């Protein structure tokens, strides 16, 4: 038995909290309740032994970069996240999320993961991105960014499908492992 | 008493008794002291009105104490045998128990605990300590500060105190080679653990020991004490001995007159009655203390719930000698024509019933008899 | 299951029915001895089944039946030592919890007793 | 924990029966229970360790010599007996018992034991002995007979007394041990 610090950050337009809760709850898609409190945790194994863990959730605002770095230390795995269906979010991540994390604790195994993969190839969503001139940027160049940092994995999924979401956390925990 | 018009002086006389005790047992007092005490308080009570009788009977309590305490000391440093000491300290335990000053009752209770603990009467040490344990309760609250022992003194949730007490009592019976009561107590101890405090580790160690108990019981075999009856007659005895009959738990393999020797040791005026069965009326009044010794028959127990069951041997042999309160003594006696070729033509047995107060083993390696009776047995029977 | 079987028996002795004496092992086997064996191996399972409450529960009956009817004090002792192991276990090591799921079958191809039914599944501990 | 066989024989006019039965019975002198069976036993601690023992209490008539040797093997000690106030017993023992018991188990400790020590010094009885020419023979010549065999020990008791009777049996048991 052991517990692991697990940190996730991301822009304020995506609600990664939905990911964390609708995962830990194992819940049916859309059948959870949006709670009020952050900084979650879970206790689910990957293999062989049952591993506990603690989930660091911080909101997407900018100023809290005075508190988040003091939340960084002794986290064996930070996890960085974005949403594939917003290029503005892409520039946001490689502007604040990726850099400052790379700065404060430059030594921690890391994965960048996409979001709204179901929405990424959604014709209405992609056409609304186009009529707002946002590119539903796809796997190859997100892959290029991952390679650029070499975040030990790159993934992309949904929480409304939970597809690969369980895979997201399987490899998210084998990240320690 | 001006204050007792609103309340009582009872607190006063309580510590009066308390102190009074510690000094007199400590070895200071005088018998004329009590005589004078009594006198003066009687006079001043006469000087006073109604409460006079109240205070005077309270002083009667005081007296009773004083004479008993001095009797205690006179025996303690007159006979110098642990056993008269045990008898008299039992006497004071009684006297207080009737007088209900329970705390000092406990105090001598521990005193006698010290006594038996010296003499390896693990059984009696255990029982006495258990009479203490009885007063406590399985509640949590340490209620009243009296009951706290003399080994240390703070709260001791009476639950925990009782728990200690059982640890030691069980210890005594363990080394006291009497495991049945040991298991009996271990039952309450485990049950109270698992139902009130849930200290499972205590459960584990406790019932581990209980397994040891069951094994050692059904495995080994135990000697049985001979039981001797003693009747002190004459006129010189301490009053609690003259013309009473007592019953004894001797050694396991002490034949009759070895016990007779050990008792004569106890005494000057080592003269024995010889018609071992009946008393002697002239001796009921005459001086020159008499006694008579004779082994008696430990009436079989009545093992509850074992009425027909395929009970093994150890069970029956253990109940054979202990938890005994009836005793018989078979009387060879000629009644009929005394044929030479046979002894059976006249054999009539007037077995004597011995009902004592309690059951061995006890807090005391002996006891009185409470009631006696005889029988009459045909050679047919 | 095996407990359900044992439930049929009694703490009497008279081997009143050979029916319960199956083909596996089969001889004189008074009722008492059958019930006692069954309890022994049920306790076996529960312990190695890593579940102890019922284990101690049933050990209580087994012990008292010993000490009231058969007096096998050696078996008493070994049984009790095992019960101590049980208690130590319960307090000592924390055991994983199993996830419980709901399963509501509906349709028509499901078997008659399975069609349009709802089941609950004591899934594995961290499934 | 152990046991010890032993036999007792003696003249039939004295009934050593009374001796053994009063001893093991432990009851008052001259108040013992007379039974219907022979061959008594005792479980006594002598020194340190308790030991059981049973005494082959046998009939002494000469025609019963044909059954007695069947129990002669493994007789741990023997107890040959008489009556002090009976010179007839002296003749019996010296002439029949002593010789043939010496023959039968020549290598086993043997103690002769007196009897009627109280009667040995009963003045009316001894005056009857003189008016019947029986001699109130005393200890020292009894010891002389013990030396005649050189018995491993010799003693006397008295049933109406139990005098030395305990000690009689004490040396009796400790001879083996």
């Amino acid at each position: 038995m052991q517990a692991i610090k697990c940190v996730v950050v991301g822009d304020g337009a995506v609600a990664k909290t939905c990911l964390l809760i609708s995962y830990t709850t194992n819940a049916f898609p859309g059948e959870y309740i949006p709670t009020v409190f952050d900084n979650y945790s879970a206790n689910v194994m990957v293999d062989g032994k049952p591993v506990n863990l603690g989930l660091w959730d911080t909101a997407g605002q900018e100023d809290y970069d005075r508190l988040r770095p003091l939340s960084y230390p002794q986290t064996d795995v930070f996890l960085i996240c974005f949403s594939l269906v917003s290029p503005a979010s892409f520039e946001n991540v490689r502007a604040k999320w990726y850099p400052e994390v790379r700065h404060h604790c430059p030594n921690t195994p890391i994965i960048l993961v996409g979001t709204k993969l179901d929405l990424r190839d959604d014709k209405d969503t992609i056409e609304k991105l186009k009529e707002k001139k946002l590119t539903p940027i796809t796997y190859p160049q997100g892959l290029a960014m991952a390679k650029e940092i070499g975040a030990v994995k790159y993934l992309e999924c949904s929480a409304l499908t939970q597809r690969g979401l369980k895979t997201v956390f399987d490899e998210a925990i084998r990240a320690v492992l | 008493f001006n204050f007792s018009g609103n309340g009582n002086f009872h607190m006063f006389e309580n510590e009066l008794i308390t102190k009074l005790d510690q000094e007199v047992e400590g070895g200071r007092g005088d018998e004329q002291y009590k005589v004078l005490l009594e006198k003066l308080l009687l006079e001043h009570c006469r000087k006073h009105k109604y409460l006079s009788s109240s205070g005077e009977v309270f002083a009667l309590l005081v007296s009773s104490l004083l004479e008993n305490l001095l009797d205690y000391r006179t025996i303690i440093m007159q006979d110098e045998s642990k056993e008269n000491r045990m008898s008299c300290t039992v006497n004071v335990l009684n006297f207080y128990k009737e007088k209900k000053r329970e705390d000092i009752y406990i105090r001598y209770l521990y005193k006698l605990r010290d006594l038996h603990r010296d003499c390896e009467n693990y059984t009696e040490a255990a029982y006495t300590l258990l009479l203490h344990a009885e007063l406590l309760q399985w509640s949590d609250k340490p209620c009243v500060p009296h009951l706290l022992q003399r080994d240390s003194y703070y709260v001791y949730t009476q639950q925990e105190l009782k728990e200690k007490l059982y640890q030691e009592i069980i210890s005594y019976f363990d080394k006291g080679k009497m495991w049945e009561k040991a298991i009996k107590l271990s039952k309450e101890l485990a049950e109270t653990y698992e139902s009130k405090v849930f200290d499972y580790e205590g459960l584990g160690n406790l019932l581990k020991k209980r397994a040891s108990f069951y094994e050692n019981i059904i495995k080994a075999m135990r000697p049985q004490p001979e039981y001797f009856a003693v009747g002190y007659y004459g006129q010189g005895f301490p009053s609690f001995l003259r013309n009473k009959i007592f019953i004894y738990r001797g050694k396991e393999y002490e034949r009759r007159e070895d016990f007779s020797l050990r008792l004569l040791t106890q005494f000057p005026n080592a003269e024995k009655m010889t018609s071992t069965t009946p008393p002697g009326e002239d001796i009921k009044s005459s001086p020159k203390q008499y006694m008579q010794c004779f082994t008696v028959k430990p009436v079989m127990s009545l093992p509850p719930s074992y009425k027909d069951k395929p009970v093994p041997e150890q069970i029956l042999n253990y109940y054979r000698a202990n938890e005994v309160q009836q005793f018989r003594y078979s009387r060879p006696f000629r009644k009929g024509e005394k044929d030479p070729d046979n002894e059976f033509a006249t054999m009539w047995i007037e077995r004597t019933t011995y009902t004592t107060a309690y059951t061995f083993p006890g807090i005391l390696k002996w006891f009185e008899v409470k009631q006696i009776s005889t029988e009459e047995i045909s050679p047919l029977e």
